[PDB]
């Protein structure tokens, strides 16, 4: 068992590194787009 | 009889004298309202002149007037001032609430039914129907207070519009009473009758006997020159001109209060009769009630107009050669012509808004 | 672009099979089966024509009926009962006889009340069912109804017996005017018990051709 | 003990972190053609096709990217609450009340698609499954347990239970190696594919859960229930981290589902609309909405292209 701490810090840093790789949070053009 | 047609002038009473040619200077064609053929000679001043084209010499003169470009015929001009008084508000608003009724009709049916049933098949047609009336309507309500500002393909065009739709409607309301009909009495016979394709099939014949039907109106209508004012109305050939005439009185007649009134006393009739097996007094107090709501209604905004049409036409029977007599048939025709367009309008919202699933799949596309 | 015509075209295809499927599925009836102890309803079943969920389909007078039989699904009913909306009617099977054995009559009437008042069968009927009648009426002239019902129907008869339970199953049904049910006894010829539940399917397409239409 | 491995609130730890903010998706691509109430889906590795359940007994393959279909499969079932496609996109497994698991081959001469296998057995109906490999596949069945086949053998390979509430849901890893299961008994199980026992037990919630999906790193997972609550448990940390739950909402959720970054939590309600939720601030981000119907299933594609959400209303349609 870990700290609810260092588990919501992995989370995020997960989330953060990421975040790039997000189609969702990152609006992609119509040419990078298929749908 | 598209906006009534009014003529300028009907006369009843030829010449039995010859009428010099340098006093013709311009002709006109009466309209099939009249109680007889005629043609109208304009002289240099206002007086007019009338001749039935049943002569030898009036083919003559009404040749050489169009090829270089005694009696008075009673002006129907009081009937358009008196339709100049209230014609252009009532069309307008017939026309705006057909309008929206129907395009919300067929809204819904795209959105929310997606044409899942024949009797939404039918429901979409019967809209377009009204849909194409209804842009009629208000051409003839410039029509009424104004010249005619179009052409002779153009008023032959909204002609063929006008009475397609006016056909398609009448046809349309016979098909959903004839599915109701195979629902209530043959239900388990109609799970494997009503179908889309067949309903589509039903849709395009339906069409085509309409645009059959309007043909002989189309090419029996022609715009000209009245004076300083146009008109647009039906001119049958003298030859057979009265019997063309009672051919239009008759079959607008033998689809207006016969074949639909048979068809709804046939099909509702059965539907009461099984309706007792619904054994729900607010349903079945209520179903009855709509049914014969839809009856009175079709009575009371269908029986005026083909009783004025079948005055008009049968003149010789009920005598009323009298022209002011024919300004007050006139104003009744245009009067039942207006009350047919209310019935066009409003028959959206009594075949589908009375419906609960259409309230429910209205207030759905609101929200 | 001759990939894509072809895909198009055998999207086409698929909607074409699948439209001509849904057609079909209109055409033909879907009945639903329940019961306390035991929803096969073997009254039915009986008939000639004739893993979770049995599916019997038969037709008759030019009508095609699938039925669903629900007893091998021991799971939570509220999880699974959503599945079946949208079908014509819920044949209800209640044994006649099944009053007095024990609590067996409370669950099949608890089970009736939570079936007809549920928000996912509004619409749908009740064709009620009530079987063991030869059965029951040596059950009830041997055996007092008091056991099941406290009011009894007073007479304690055959007949006041039946039609005090009739009455007291359609009296879960808090929708009278949307939900209307056929209560009918089952009888040793199986011709006029699907003769019945044809009426009774004849009578819920009536209402859903009118609701359709606009006359309800 | 559970209680001393707690620090505090997630919401504490991650308040110095940059919101996401207003988030809006537009429809793409919407999906017609079921004649029917649509339960169930499931995406492709490709995140081109993609496969739909439905109450017609039929199921079609979504080409997602031309809006086309690629196969039908008649079913003899009609009453279907599952399905998944496997990530080779071969086989697809569809399940239902008829308590049969039916494999379909994807990829076979002629386009003559026929049931691959037929996994028998289960007392209770097929509420959920996902394919471990192309061979190895897991399903929930109804009576409160999970089952591990093989499709060339047909027999069980794994048996999981210890469920006592119906079992409604399971969620694979990205590793493919331990899965969790949701039931009703308002607990989330973790298990594993090699040692067949329960691991782990999440508990901390008062009505039957119906929705569960692992977070894309691999070590939390969030669980959907009925009381409008979506709560995010850790493999490693035994804690309930965040807890999912607004005023506005009281209704069900159906379905729940991670983004690509997994920084957007997706969760279809009985609401007519789907809820998008940011993952660590625990606050809505957007609201999806236009199905007339309850959103049923709801997926999204591997690379986090577009989101897949369907409702009882016979649509399904693609937001990005």
């Amino acid at each position: 068992r870990i700290k609810v701490s260092k588990a919501a810090a992995d989370l995020m840093a997960y989330c953060e590194a990421h975040a790039k790789e997000d189609p969702l949070l990152t609006p992609v053009p119509a040419s990078e787009n298929p749908f | 009889s598209l906006a009534a047609d009014t003529p300028t002038a009907c006369c009843f009473s030829y010449c039995s004298r010859q009428i010099p040619q340098n006093f013709i200077a311009d002709y006109f064609e009466t309209s099939s309202q009249c109680s007889k053929p005629g043609v109208i000679f304009l002289t240099k001043r206002s007086r007019q002149v009338c001749a039935d084209p049943s002569e030898e010499w009036v083919q003559k003169y009404v040749s050489d007037l169009e090829l270089s470009a005694c009696s008075e015929p009673c002006q129907k001009i009081n009937v358009k001032q008196i339709a100049a008084r209230l014609l252009p508000p009532l069309y307008s608003l017939v026309f705006i609430f057909g309008f929206v009724g129907n395009m919300l009709v067929i809204l819904i049916l795209i959105n929310c039914k997606r044409l899942k049933s024949m009797t939404d098949i039918y429901l979409l047609n019967l809209a377009i129907s009204d849909l194409f009336f209804l842009l009629t309507v208000p051409f003839w309500a410039h029509y009424a207070a104004a010249q005619w500002d179009f052409g002779n393909t153009m008023c032959q065009l909204l002609t063929g519009l006008y009475f397609i739709g006016f056909f398609s409607g009448i046809f349309f309301i016979i098909l959903l009473t004839i599915d109701r009909y195979l629902a209530v009495v043959h239900a388990v016979f109609a799970l494997k009758a009503r179908t889309v394709t067949f309903g589509v099939v039903t849709s395009v014949i339906t069409w085509v006997v309409a645009v059959f039907a309007s043909l002989p109106n189309i090419i029996f209508t022609r715009s000209q020159k009245e004076g300083l004012h146009y008109t647009c109305s039906s001119h049958f050939p003298y030859s057979q001109y009265q019997f063309w005439k009672n051919f239009q009185t008759l079959k607008i007649v033998i689809l207006g209060l016969v074949l639909p009134l048979l068809v709804m006393v046939i099909c509702y009739s059965g539907i009461l009769k099984t309706l007792l097996r619904c054994r729900n007094e607010k349903k079945r107090h209520r179903a009855v009630r709509l049914i014969f709501t839809i009856m009175i209604v079709y009575f009371l905004f269908w029986a005026p107009y083909n009783i004025v049409l079948l005055l008009n036409t049968f003149q010789e029977f009920f005598g009323l050669n009298n022209c002011s007599s024919s300004n007050r048939l006139d104003q009744a025709m245009q009067v039942t012509e207006t009350l047919g367009m209310t019935h066009c309008c409003i028959n959206p919202i009594i075949y589908a808004f009375v419906g609960e699933k259409f309230r429910n799949y209205l207030l759905v596309f609101f929200q | 672009s001759a990939e894509d015509k072809a895909a198009v075209e055998r999207s086409k295809m698929i909607d074409r099979n699948l439209r001509e499927d849904g057609e079909k599925a209109a055409r033909e009836v879907k009945l639903l089966l329940l019961g306390a102890g035991e929803s096969g309803k073997c009254t039915i079943v009986k008939q000639m024509k004739i893993t979770g969920i049995v599916e019997t389909h038969f037709t008759f007078k030019d009508l095609h009926f699938k039925m669903f039989d629900v007893t091998a699904q021991r799971s939570e009913r509220k999880k699974w009962i959503h599945c079946f909306e949208g079908v014509t009617a819920i044949i209800f099977c209640v044994a006649l006889s099944d009053y007095d054995l024990v609590n067996r009559m409370h669950a099949s009437m608890k089970l009736f009340d939570s079936i007809c008042n549920n928000k996912w069968f509004t619409d749908t009927s009740i064709i009620l069912f009530l079987n063991k009648k030869d059965l029951f009426e040596e059950k009830i002239k041997k055996s007092p109804l008091t056991i099941c019902y406290p009011e009894y129907a007073g007479s304690n008869t055959y007949e006041e017996a039946a039609a005090y339970i009739q009455c007291q199953f359609e009296d879960l049904n808090k929708r009278k005017d949307t939900k209307e049910i056929y209560t009918h006894f089952t009888c040793s010829t199986d011709t006029k018990n699907v003769q019945f539940v044809f009426d009774a399917v004849t009578d819920v397409i009536i209402k859903n051709n009118l609701k359709d239409c606009g006359l309800f | 003990a559970r209680k001393a491995c707690a620090d505090a609130t997630l919401s504490q730890i991650t308040n110095n972190i940059d919101p996401v903010g207003r988030i809006q998706m537009r429809t793409r691509r919407t999906l017609r053609g079921h004649l029917a109430k649509i339960y169930a889906m499931h995406w492709g590795t490709d995140s081109r096709l993609l496969v739909s359940a439905s109450q017609d007994g039929k199921l079609i393959i979504w080409d997602s990217y031309t809006t086309n279909k690629v196969h039908a499969i008649p079913l003899r079932s009609s009453w279907v609450m599952t399905c998944a496609y496997a990530p080779s996109g071969n086989y697809v497994a569809c399940g239902g009340l008829d308590n049969i698991c039916s494999i379909y081959n994807l990829k076979t001469r002629e386009g003559n698609v026929r049931v691959s296998r037929e996994l028998a057995g289960h007392t209770g109906y097929l509420s959920c499954c996902r394919f471990l490999d192309d061979n190895q596949i897991v399903t929930s069945s109804g009576d409160t347990t999970c089952a591990l086949w093989d499709i060339e053998t047909g027999q069980q390979t794994t048996t999981f239970t210890g469920h006592t509430g119906d079992v409604m849901s399971l969620s694979l890893a990205p590793d493919t190696r331990l899965f969790v299961s949701g039931a009703c008994d308002a607990s989330a199980k973790l298990w594993d594919v090699r040692e067949g026992m329960c691991r782990q037990t999440f508990t901390g919630h008062e009505s039957d859960i119906n929705a569960i999906c692992f977070f894309p790193n691999g070590n939390a997972f969030a669980t959907g229930s009925d009381d409008a609550t979506c709560r995010l448990f850790d493999l490693r940390a035994d804690q309930e981290l965040m807890t999912y739950s607004h005023d506005n909402i009281i209704c069900g959720i159906t379905s729940v589902s991670f983004s690509k970054s997994g920084r957007l939590l997706l969760a279809g309600y009985d609401d007519f609309n789907c809820n998008v939720w940011d993952a660590l601030k625990a606050d809505r981000a957007g609201v999806l909405a236009g199905h007339d119907n309850r959103v049923s299933c709801l997926g999204v594609t591997d690379d986090g292209m577009a989101v897949a959400t369907g409702s009882w209303d016979s649509f399904l349609k693609i937001w990005n």
